[PDB]
């Protein structure tokens, strides 16, 4: 049961959410200059509504 | 007598309305016209500002604002016409060469 | 307010800069002279460096109600300055290669050297805007210098467009903050506020909005999306500018307007702060794992860097030393990032015009360029923040302010974006001594190469004895 | 809130308001009336004149208030006047202006 | 000045959000002109005189002939984007109207809740501008000049025909 080190795997885990949250943050880099400005709009937005919640 | 969130507020309107014409435009060319209208209210709002407090940095800033706006539309239509004559087409969304 | 003699010699960099490029400006206009002209730029930049010791030997004083010189002022300018002539030697072969006319580079180069020195000794909202844009202009100029390559002019595009956008929100931003507070100089933000009444929703709105337009030149979450396809589209020297001088430069001036504005230590903008900083340094480490372009890996490392750097920012209105750690971790990140983009730049020197390929191809850098692929190893181990390396030394510096400062959620962000880079930056520099199958002469090329193995050496020698680094930045304190 | 100023301020009114209807009325009647049956050069030109432009506007307000700056004014225009025509020699030599090459 | 600054207001709302979404280049540039009168009308009502003459001098009359020199050199002529008319569709200009709104909100609540005593409208001649430009703001005057400088040379390299 434990030939294939099962404590290693699980503590190698991390490394595959690091690689899955890589592959996904990664799809925001399209290339669109469109997309850039859009996302430029929406950080804007996320700080004033941050700065407005917050007070 | 005029309010400053009166004018404030138009300033808002034109520069969220240039930041939409920025956006959902493809055209490169409306793309700078949607510039040259964001930079233009952030000037107005400068001007509002230096208006209500009876002071003479508003129009300064204005002044070196539309000094950034005039060398920035030169430098971008320069690259609309470079872009124009080396591809016939001034789709943004067809420069997209490069990806993550 | 006028300006007298003692202020003419505290604007000795920025007249020098000035200067130099009417005089390079009429060289130009005599003939066209390749040699000449970059001479004449780096003359001028060395000489802004003697005038900066002139300035240190004068007092620290306000020249003008935009400027204010100080020994603050004079660590930027040192370091623009720096990056600024690095990026005119790592030029010169690059453009040796290059068709077109190739002395308008240095001219451009010199004005984006005097914003960033303006925005060195920036003290007004007039003065930090109007440094932004001479930084950023003159980049739009560089990035796209090599516009009928494809990738340059994409980037070129990329980065005007978004880069007006960013002044725009910018601009407005300081509209706001006028509106609200009726001065436009840094200690006055937020001065007429009292009994709890510092968050005043149209400063804090004014405030998110320079945010926005700031979080754009420093390549920070949610604002970061541009920084490799720029990097990589690019000329390599181009890159080394836009990595080290226009981050540095903006940086200060960020710096010194959270130190100075009486809104600085507003809880809000710190929280908002804290999310930007803990989502670059994760986004930027966890974008850079599956990175094989070099130069798109240096950006992603680059939007890491800066969140390091925002760490530390946050902390300033707590601790103290958190203006050492900014200058440590400056003077590190410049001499690693230039040793890295240096390195790139030489192996993509000459240019080899608009229709070849410009791909590094780092793997098996040894077996013919073993001196820098030693560089090269040597910045991939200084941006991990190993230890014998000035990068571990600012790592330390960030890592000791966020703890004094007790903000845990950032210093386990910044332990778990340096695991990321562990992996990345060895993969770099482990694929450098592999063996790859298959794929100068002239003192400018060894000028460049002399410049990465300096900056290499420094790393190396700072890192395992960093106190002349600290005791040089401890003294260049600005105005309290 | 006087007279006079009110007074201009009506009569400056009436003439760009009678001014712009002639104009109107004049096109109206035309058309009413009678029985029926390129070379980057000229955006080099116009984007030097935006540029000398904006400098124009600043020795504009400079003009206004010599007399209020001093000496101290006439040392920084004249600095402003020399980058502007070290750049209008650059562009002059460089071929920029050259219509014919 | 109260009803002449509402009036241009209005007419620089709506001719900016005809400019943003028209498809003849020359309409929206010529919309664009009329924004700019408008905001012009708006600056000379609340007494920044100086800042109302430039909006018409070189706003309406430098960068908007460029743009349109710029679009009479290209000839558009609807190049596949006017036959295609994108930005009219709901699911291209409805999501960024929405964006757009959320942060016209966001800002309008800030601006209000602000301390008001009201525009004067006084009028802030040039020549007290003149007296700021070259008193106080003497280095923004010259790196003013730098930056103009930087366009022009930038604009040359790149827009040259060769
Ligand atoms: C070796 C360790 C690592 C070094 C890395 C350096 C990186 C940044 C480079 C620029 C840094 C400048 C920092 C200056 C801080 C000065 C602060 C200060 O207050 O200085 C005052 C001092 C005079 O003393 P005081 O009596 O206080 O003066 C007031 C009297 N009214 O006056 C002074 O102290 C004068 C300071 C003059 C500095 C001149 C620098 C010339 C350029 C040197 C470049 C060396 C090569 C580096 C690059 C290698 C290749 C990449
Ligand atoms: C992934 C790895 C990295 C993980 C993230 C980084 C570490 C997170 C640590 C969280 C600490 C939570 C502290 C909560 C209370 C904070 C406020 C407070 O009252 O602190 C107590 C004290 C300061 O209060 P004072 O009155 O001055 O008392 C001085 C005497 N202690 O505070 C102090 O005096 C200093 C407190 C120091 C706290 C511990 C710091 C060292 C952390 C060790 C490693 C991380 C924890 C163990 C491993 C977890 C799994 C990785
Ligand atoms: C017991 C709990 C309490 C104590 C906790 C102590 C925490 C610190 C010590 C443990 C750290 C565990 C790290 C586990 C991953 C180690 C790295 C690794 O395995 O790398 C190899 C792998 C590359 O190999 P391969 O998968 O073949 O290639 C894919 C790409 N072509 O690489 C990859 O696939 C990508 C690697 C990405 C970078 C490494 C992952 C970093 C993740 C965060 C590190 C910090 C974790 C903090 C604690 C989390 C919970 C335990
Ligand atoms: C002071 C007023 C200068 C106005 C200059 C206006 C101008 O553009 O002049 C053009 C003039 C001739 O240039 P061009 O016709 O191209 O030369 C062909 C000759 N082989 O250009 C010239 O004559 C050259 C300009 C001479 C003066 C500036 C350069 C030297 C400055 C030294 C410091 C004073
Ligand atoms: C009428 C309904 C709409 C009809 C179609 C549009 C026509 C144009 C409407 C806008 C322009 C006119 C608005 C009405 C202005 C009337 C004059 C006025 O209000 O004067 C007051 C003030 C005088 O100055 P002041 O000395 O401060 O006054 C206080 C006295 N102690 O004045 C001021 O301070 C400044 C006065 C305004 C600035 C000058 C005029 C600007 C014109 C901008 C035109 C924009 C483009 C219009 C295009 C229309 C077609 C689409
Ligand atoms: C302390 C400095 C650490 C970073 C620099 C590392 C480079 C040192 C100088 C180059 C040495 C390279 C040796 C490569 C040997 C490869 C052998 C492969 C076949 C076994
Ligand atoms: C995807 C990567 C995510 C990395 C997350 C890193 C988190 C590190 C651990 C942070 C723990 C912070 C605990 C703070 C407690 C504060 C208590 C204050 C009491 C007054
Ligand atoms: C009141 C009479 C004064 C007579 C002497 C006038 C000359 C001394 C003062 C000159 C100040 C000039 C300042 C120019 C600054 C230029 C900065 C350029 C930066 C690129
Ligand atoms: C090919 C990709 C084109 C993308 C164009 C821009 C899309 C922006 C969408 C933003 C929607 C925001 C809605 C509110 C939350």
């Amino acid at each position: 049961l434990l030939k294939r080190d099962p404590l290693n795997s699980m503590m190698n885990i991390p490394a595959v959410l690091s690689r899955f949250a890589g592959k996904g943050l990664l799809l925001s880099e399209n290339g669109y200059l469109r997309w850039y400005v859009a996302s430029m709009s929406i950080g804007a937005v996320v700080v004033l509504a941050l700065l407005m919640v917050l007070r | 007598m005029i309010p400053l969130q009166h004018g404030l507020i138009l300033a808002a309107i034109l520069f969220v309305l240039g930041l939409t014409g920025l956006v959902i435009r493809r055209n490169l060319l409306f793309m700078l016209i949607g510039l040259e209208i964001m930079i233009n209210a952030s000037a107005l709002a400068f001007v509002v500002a230096g208006s209500y407090w009876g002071q003479t940095d508003g129009q300064v800033m204005y002044i070196l604002a539309i000094s950034l706006a005039a060398a920035e539309a030169s430098i971008g239509l320069a690259l609309l016409l470079q872009l124009h004559r080396r591809r016939q087409n001034l789709n943004i969304d067809s420069v997209s060469e490069m990806r993550g | 307010m006028t300006i007298t003699p003692q202020n003419l010699i505290a604007l000795l960099p920025l007249l020098i800069v000035g200067l130099t490029v009417v005089v390079v400006m009429l060289s130009i206009a005599w003939r066209r002279n390749h040699f000449l002209n970059a001479t004449l730029s780096v003359i001028g930049l060395n000489a802004a460096l003697v005038s900066l010791w002139f300035v240190g030997q004068a007092g620290a004083m306000d020249v003008t109600p935009l400027m204010r010189v100080d020994g603050f002022a004079m660590l930027y300018t040192g370091l623009v300055l720096l990056a600024s002539l690095a990026t005119c030697t790592f030029a010169y072969p690059w453009l040796e290669g290059y068709n077109d006319n190739k002395d308008e580079f240095y001219l451009l180069v010199l004005i984006a050297a005097l914003g960033g020195i303006l925005l060195a000794n920036a003290n007004h909202l007039a003065s930090l805007f109007l440094g932004i844009e001479l930084i950023s202009l003159p980049l739009f100029g560089l990035v796209g210098y090599a516009f009928r390559q494809k990738r340059s002019l994409e980037a070129s595009i990329k980065y005007t467009i978004l880069s007006a956008a960013a002044s725009s929100f910018l601009l407005f931003g300081m509209a706001l903050v006028y509106a609200q507070s009726g001065d436009l100089s840094f200690v006055a933000l937020g001065k007429n506020l009292g009994d709890g009444m510092l968050n005043e929703p149209l400063l804090l709105a004014g405030f998110g909005l320079m945010i926005v337009g700031l979080g754009f030149k420093l390549s920070l979450v949610p604002f970061h999306l541009w920084t490799p396809d720029v990097y990589q589209g690019a000329p390599a020297p181009v890159s080394t500018f836009l990595a080290t001088a226009s981050k540095i430069a903006i940086f200060g001036v960020v710096m010194r307007l959270f130190l100075y504005a009486p809104v600085g230590d507003s809880e809000a903008i710190r929280v908002v702060l804290a999310i930007i900083a803990f989502a670059s340094i994760i986004f930027g480490n966890l974008m850079a794992l599956s990175q094989t372009n070099i130069k798109r890996l240096l950006g992603y490392s680059s939007i890491s860097h800066l969140g390091y750097l925002l760490v530390a920012l946050i902390a300033l209105q707590t601790g103290e030393m958190s203006m050492e750690a900014v200058g440590v971790y400056l003077a590190g990140y410049l001499f690693s990032s230039l040793g890295a983009f240096g390195v790139v730049s030489l192996m993509s020197s000459p240019y080899r015009g608009p229709d070849a390929d410009s791909l590094f191809s780092y793997r098996g850098l040894f077996w013919h360029r073993p001196i820098l692929a030693a560089v090269m190893t040597v910045m991939m181990l200084s941006l991990a923040g190993i230890p014998m390396t000035l990068g571990f030394i600012g790592k330390f510096y960030v890592l000791a302010v966020g703890v004094q400062a007790h903000l845990w959620w950032l210093v386990g962000a910044v332990v778990v974006g340096s695991a990321i880079g562990l992996y990345y930056y060895l993969r770099v520099a482990v694929s450098l001594y592999l063996h790859a199958p298959e794929q100068p002469s002239n003192w400018q090329y060894s000028a460049g190469g002399i410049v990465v193995l300096i900056s290499a050496l420094l790393v190396l020698v700072l890192g395992v004895w960093p106190q002349p680094l600290i005791s040089i930045v401890r003294l260049a304190m600005p105005l309290m | 809130t006087s007279t006079e100023v009110i007074a201009h301020h009506w009569a400056f009114a009436i003439f760009l308001i009678v001014a712009i209807g002639l104009c109107c009325l004049m096109l109206v009647g035309g058309w009413f009336l009678g029985g029926r049956a390129l070379s980057a050069k000229f955006y080099l030109v116009a984007m030097f004149f935006v540029i000398f432009d904006v400098e124009a506007l600043y020795l504009f307000a400079w003009s206004t208030s010599i007399r209020e700056s001093g000496w101290v004014g006439f040392v920084e225009a004249a600095i402003f006047i020399f980058v502007l025509l070290a750049g209008l020699v650059y562009l002059v030599r460089i071929g920029a202006l050259d219509w014919t090459p | 000045m109260e009803f002449a600054f509402y009036i241009c207001g209005l007419i620089a709302i709506l001719a900016t959000l005809r400019v943003i979404t028209h498809t003849n280049p020359v309409h929206a540039l010529l919309y664009l002109i009329i924004s700019l009168l408008a905001i012009s009308g708006v600056f000379f009502s609340l007494g920044a005189y100086f800042a109302g003459a430039l909006e018409i001098i070189v706003y309406a009359g430098a960068i908007m002939v460029l743009f349109v020199f710029v679009v009479m050199m290209l000839n558009l002529g609807g190049s596949e984007i006017e036959q295609e008319r994108q930005w009219l569709k709901p699911q291209v200009w409805i999501g960024p109207a929405i964006l757009s709104a959320i942060m016209l909100v966001v800002i309008v609540y800030a601006i209000l809740g602000v301390n008001d005593q009201g525009i004067d409208g006084t009028p802030i001649s040039a020549k007290a501008v003149g007296i700021t430009l070259f008193g106080p703001y003497v280095l923004a005057v010259e790196l003013a000049s730098m930056l103009l400088l930087a366009g022009l040379v930038v604009a040359f390299h790149v827009g040259r025909e060769e």
